[PDB]
């Protein structure tokens, strides 16, 4: 608390707090001209995919087979962008979490991917890229399902993702 | 003040009390007299139970204020729980360590903290002292402990000591004759807590039990608010400081949540969750391990603190009130003066006797010696030898022992003389006589002829002498020498010394054959006619340390008043000679005697010094006491009661002081009691004034009063760097929470990484800065004004969470748009995320890249992210340590490398953050998640950018200390 100094104070962080979010900014603007555009720099976090589903819990393009993975060639701009390959008793809907440059490898309770899309080239690289029923005789109960997916690069943490290359649900279909 | 019966006569007395007094009371009138008025014994305030003292540290201040933290932690989980049950050990789990916190830290404290001698029915018998009534008749002898108040209606040669009220202990006479209004003053009471040195005496018992003047100041010096310490009046002041700022954000954020969208269960959750970031839940802790290594430090030292906030209690007084006797002094005296060869000596009156020798050529020096040792009865006790000979007791009056001190010191033994010379026959001072002799066997063998020896009244010794040696040889005794001889007896009279004459006469070995019998009966031989060798007379001399002590704390800034029960001439010689009173300085009378003008005519103004009797000191009020106060610098309270010793204390408290008394007996009781600090001697001491103390110099070494000051100053200081450090690390912890709430954004930072720091991390480093030096001359600097200047002030929450928290935590902010960025999660893409990103049941969350993560998977991103911005704390963490290593000096002054402890914990913090990322079971048991190594060098330009920042700052302050940086800045 002054008088005729608060001049001093105003004026002072208007050009320090300017220093330093100048500063601030100065070392985020080096650190992110360090990155590729079109990968990032650790992909182990993402390592093994994990499995999600759409219940909430094509012009130009190619036109594919199931067969083996498609290499479009490396990462870069060079090419225009990458072509891509075309695509009661409740249906669920099943993908593979996209993750650039990897290839999937592959070449009774109660009662109830093609390799041609890999490897997903990334957004910047491909933008209108497109990854790839429970008829079921019971009803008005609670069914555990758990769907998963195999493969020597598909890995499952049961202890902690169980999203993991895999899911977990609960249909009831109450009549 | 007490009102009394001295004025009553005897007769009156009895009158009153239904008492006989040849014969006393009978047995049957003493036990109807006992049930009445209940046994001679104090009453008790309980002892007090062991559970009350540990509850009352549980308030402790801070502690009460971590309760209503907790319990409103609490309203979070109330709430939570209620209406939108979030299964979490959140709010419930942190409300938990805030109290457990006091629980814990109140631990800290509490793993670191007879018979008399009545005359009944004309017949005396010895009774438990219990037993003793009003009314009785007491005989009290030397060596004796007075049993209870009592009224002297007989005494014979009585003296007393009266350290116990008075903290002098040079005796004084008891007469039944009433020497002054006093009844503290007068010679006709003998009081209970006092002890009868010598003589014997018989008087009337006024009081028993807790009637007695002594048997009350406990309850009176007790019962009194001993005030607190200067430090616990200022580790308050910080803690508002905080909560004022944790209430404005945590409800400022209540607001603007709302604003924002959030209901009263949102914008409620949040204001309670704004606090671990207020409140250090460390600094409790900091400052009491702060405030016990200091002491530990101490004790080294030999000086033992009985509490830890006495460590610091040595910095915010403006004037001390001192007792004198066991305090300043260590309780004792001893001769001092000698007048032979018309000249005037000085011996050395000190214990170690640290003095100089003033003479052993003279002739006349000896022939004095000779008559010290041999015209005395006083004995060693046996079994002294390995104890030096000031300390060592011996049985025989006061003066007769300084003699025999005298001159064994100087003279090698007594004992050797007393044999070469054998006594043959002497007179024993009477009472009549005023003097002593007696006749030795000379050793000269060529002689062995008889000398006759004496020593008493010096007007009397002068009577008796035709001839004075002066030198070796004798010589008329003109009336020149005969004034030569009356100034010295004046001036050492005046000196307050007690003085003594010495003669002796080689007798005429005609008159006295070698086998010549004597008659001390009858003058067989001459008493008149002798040779008048010298005077001797007296003095006492102070501890060593304590002049350099009083010194010491005038260059603190602190004042110095001697308060004694003393008598004046001597309180003035000491205080001249300790350095209360320095040289130059003057009272009213010394004025007045040099320009030998009346008191009256001197202006007070014109002395700094005043010397002030107890019994001018009734009379005054307590304004005028305060005048007193106001206006002189060098004070000095004589002759004071108990109760007056008190009233210099409050009088100096009126004035805003933090006052220290420093004192050793039953006495100072009351003033100790009522000081901000009392301390006691722990030898000397009585127990009532180790009772009354709050800190005991085991050692009796005065200066460690000095070390106690300083002690207050050094960690005071230090303890500011370690809240400035602690407390800065709030803001990263806060922000990431808050900007979760407003930027939308995945939570940058948990609650178990935020323990990891507090409890973990940043202990070792804020524990460190104890171990910081002074920047400056610390003892160049007064007092702290507890009111003025607070040890957490406005100016440290404003650099630890304006300034450098703020660069924490974008430090922290960066670590983690770096890891979701490399992750695939780039910034833009962040805000307005947190609901799909918690959003449990989507397994499907795409990124910017447009891959697709499960619930896990990007769990485990932001888990890292956790992890990297706990680090990146450390990190910015190490610089907040350096920085906060000085308030003034830069890094390179005071050489940020000197601190070692300080330097192991940048390591092990360093350490213990690599062991909680990389270690395995920290992903499931902490939520800690490996790093890669580039993840380590995300907050480094932010820790560089905080040690210039600090260090520009700094520079600064030091160009200009008038102005601008330093006023706010400066902690």
């Amino acid at each position: 608390r002054t008088l005729s100094r608060w001049v001093w104070i105003s004026l002072y962080y208007v050009a320090f707090y300017v220093v330093m979010s100048g500063i601030f900014a100065l070392c985020i603007y080096v650190l992110m001209r360090t990155i590729d555009p079109y990968t990032p720099d650790y992909q182990d976090q993402l390592k093994s995919p994990g499995v999600t589903l759409r219940p909430d819990v094509q012009e130009g393009s190619i036109n594919c087979t199931s067969e083996k993975y498609f290499f479009q060639e490396s990462f870069l701009a060079p090419n225009h962008t990458k072509f891509s390959c075309k695509f009661g008793k409740p249906c669920f809907i099943i993908k593979m979490n996209r993750i650039v440059k990897f290839l999937p490898g592959n070449s009774d309770g109660p009662p109830l991917y093609s390799l041609h899309y890999f490897p997903y080239y990334g957004k910047k690289a491909q933008p209108h890229y497109s990854n790839p029923k429970l008829l079921n005789v019971p009803r008005n109960r609670d069914v555990v399902i758990v769907c998963k997916i195999l493969a020597e690069h598909v890995s499952f943490d049961n202890p902690h993702d169980p999203y993991e290359g895999k899911v977990e649900f609960k249909l009831k279909i109450q009549k | 003040m007490e009102i009394n019966d001295h004025q009553l006569s005897v007769a009156e007395l009895e009158q009153k009390y239904q008492t006989s007094a040849t014969k006393g009371l009978s047995a049957s009138l003493a036990a109807e007299l006992l049930l009445r008025d209940g046994p001679n014994a104090l009453r008790p305030p309980r002892g007090t139970p062991e559970y009350v003292k540990f509850a009352r540290q549980l308030a402790g201040g801070l502690q009460c204020l971590m309760w209503v933290a907790a319990a409103i932690c609490l309203i979070a989980f109330a709430i939570q729980a209620s209406e939108g049950d979030l299964t979490t050990d959140d709010n419930l789990y942190l409300a938990l360590a805030l109290i457990a916190v006091v629980v814990v830290t109140g631990c800290f404290g509490y793993y670191q903290e007879q018979q008399a001698t009545v005359i009944r029915d004309g017949d005396k018998f010895q009774i438990n002292a219990d037993q003793l009534v009003v009314g009785d008749l007491v005989e009290m002898k030397g060596g004796d402990r007075v049993p209870a108040d009592i009224r002297i209606l007989q005494a014979q040669g009585r003296k007393v000591d009266n350290s116990s009220l008075t903290g002098e202990s040079e005796p004084q006479t008891r007469s039944p004759e009433c020497t002054h209004e006093s009844p503290l003053e007068t010679r006709n009471i003998a009081f209970f807590s006092t002890m009868c040195l010598e003589g014997t005496a018989q008087g009337l018992v006024v009081n028993t039990g807790d009637r007695t003047i002594i048997g009350r100041i406990a309850s009176l010096a007790s019962g009194v608010e001993n005030e607190k310490t200067p430090i616990a009046i200022e580790i308050e002041h910080f803690v508002d400081i905080i909560a004022g700022l944790a209430i404005l954000f945590g409800a400022t954020f209540f607001i603007v949540a709302m604003c924002i969208g959030y209901t009263f269960l949102r914008a409620m959750v949040f204001f309670m969750a704004i606090v671990v970031a207020y409140v250090p839940e460390g600094l409790l802790a900091t400052v009491t391990v702060c405030l016990s290594l200091t002491a530990k430090r101490l004790a080294s030292k030999n000086c033992v603190v009985k509490n830890l906030e006495a460590v610091e209690t040595l910095g915010s007084t403006s004037v001390i009130c001192s007792d004198k006797t066991g305090t300043l002094t260590q309780n004792r005296m001893t001769v001092s003066h000698l007048w032979f060869d018309n000249h005037i000596h000085s011996a050395d009156t000190t214990e170690d006797q640290s003095g100089q020798t003033f003479d052993q050529s003279s002739e006349t020096w000896r022939a004095l010696c000779r008559v010290l040792t041999l015209c005395n009865r006083a004995a060693f006790k046996s079994g002294q030898d390995a104890v030096p000979v000031p300390k060592r007791i011996v049985i025989g009056d006061a003066s007769e022992t300084a003699l025999l001190k005298f001159s064994e010191l100087t003279l090698g033994n007594a004992m050797g003389y007393r044999e070469r010379f054998p006594k043959v026959c002497e007179i024993p001072f009477n009472s009549t006589n005023k003097f002593q002799l007696s006749i030795h066997t000379l050793e000269d063998p060529r002689d062995p002829r008889h000398v006759l020896v004496m020593k008493g009244a010096p007007e009397r010794v002068l009577e008796r002498c035709s001839s004075i040696l002066i030198k070796g040889q004798e010589l008329p005794l003109d009336e020149q020498w005969r004034e030569a001889f009356q100034t010295a007896y004046l001036s050492l009279g005046g000196l307050g010394e007690r003085v003594l004459g010495f003669c002796q006469l080689y007798l005429s070995e005609k008159d006295y054959p070698p086998g010549y019998a004597f008659d001390v009966e009858a003058m067989n031989f001459p008493t008149s006619g002798l040779s008048f060798a010298g005077l001797v007379s007296m003095i006492d001399p102070p501890r060593a340390t304590v002049p350099d002590a009083v010194l010491k704390c005038r260059t603190a800034g602190i004042r110095v008043i001697m308060v004694t029960g003393d008598h004046p001439i001597t309180a003035k010689a000491i205080a001249a000679s300790v350095g209360i009173i320095s040289e130059g300085s003057e009272t009213v009378e010394d004025i007045a005697a040099r320009l030998r003008v009346p008191v009256d005519q001197v202006n007070r103004k014109d002395a700094r010094a005043c010397v002030i009797n107890g019994m001018q000191l009734k009379d005054m009020d307590p304004s005028e006491l305060v005048e007193a106060l106001r206006t002189h610098p060098e004070m000095v309270f004589a002759r004071t009661s108990p109760q007056q010793k008190l009233v210099i204390v409050e009088s100096c408290q009126r004035l805003g002081a933090i006052v220290a008394v420093t004192g050793d007996g039953v006495n100072d009781s009351p003033a100790l009691k009522k000081a901000d600090i009392g301390v006691a001697m722990g030898i000397a001491g009585s127990d009532a004034a180790k009772n009354a103390a709050d800190m005991i110099l085991l050692d009796d070494n005065f200066a460690s009063i000095v070390t106690g000051v300083e002690q207050g100053r050094l960690i005071f200081d230090n303890l500011k760097k370690s809240i400035a450090y602690t407390l800065t690390k709030n803001i990263p912890e806060l922000t990431p929470y808050l900007i979760y709430i407003t930027v939308s954004v995945p939570l940058p930072l948990g609650c178990i990484t935020i323990l990891f720091i507090e409890l973990c991390t940043d202990i070792f480093p804020s524990v460190s800065l104890a171990y910081e030096k002074a920047e400056s001359d610390i003892m160049h600097l007064r007092p702290r004004n507890p009111k003025r200047d607070r040890l957490v002030n406005e100016p440290l929450a404003a650099y630890s969470y304006f300034q450098i928290g703020a660069i924490q935590s974008f430090a922290g902010f960066t670590d983690y748009f770096t890891a979701m960025a490399q992750e695939g999660w780039f910034p833009l893409l962040c805000v307005g995320l947190r609901p799909q990103w918690e959003n449990h049941h989507l397994q499907d969350l795409q990124d910017s890249y447009g891959q697709e993560w499960t619930f896990g998977q990007r769990l485990y991103q932001q888990y890292t992210c956790y992890t990297v911005f706990f680090i990146s704390i450390e990190m910015c963490q190490i610089a907040d340590v350096l920085i906060r290593k000085t308030r003034r000096l830069s890094a390179f002054q005071q050489g940020f490398f000197r601190n070692r402890i300080l330097v192991i914990a940048i390591v092990f913090q360093v350490c213990i953050g690599c062991f909680l990322c990389y270690c395995p079971g920290m992903p499931n048991i902490f939520n800690f998640m490996p790093i890669r190594f580039q993840w380590w060098l995300v907050p480094m330009p932010f820790g560089l950018l905080i040690f210039v920042y600090d260090e520009i700052r700094k520079l600064g302050v030091r160009c200009c200390p008038g102005s601008w940086w330093d006023q706010e800045l400066y902690y």
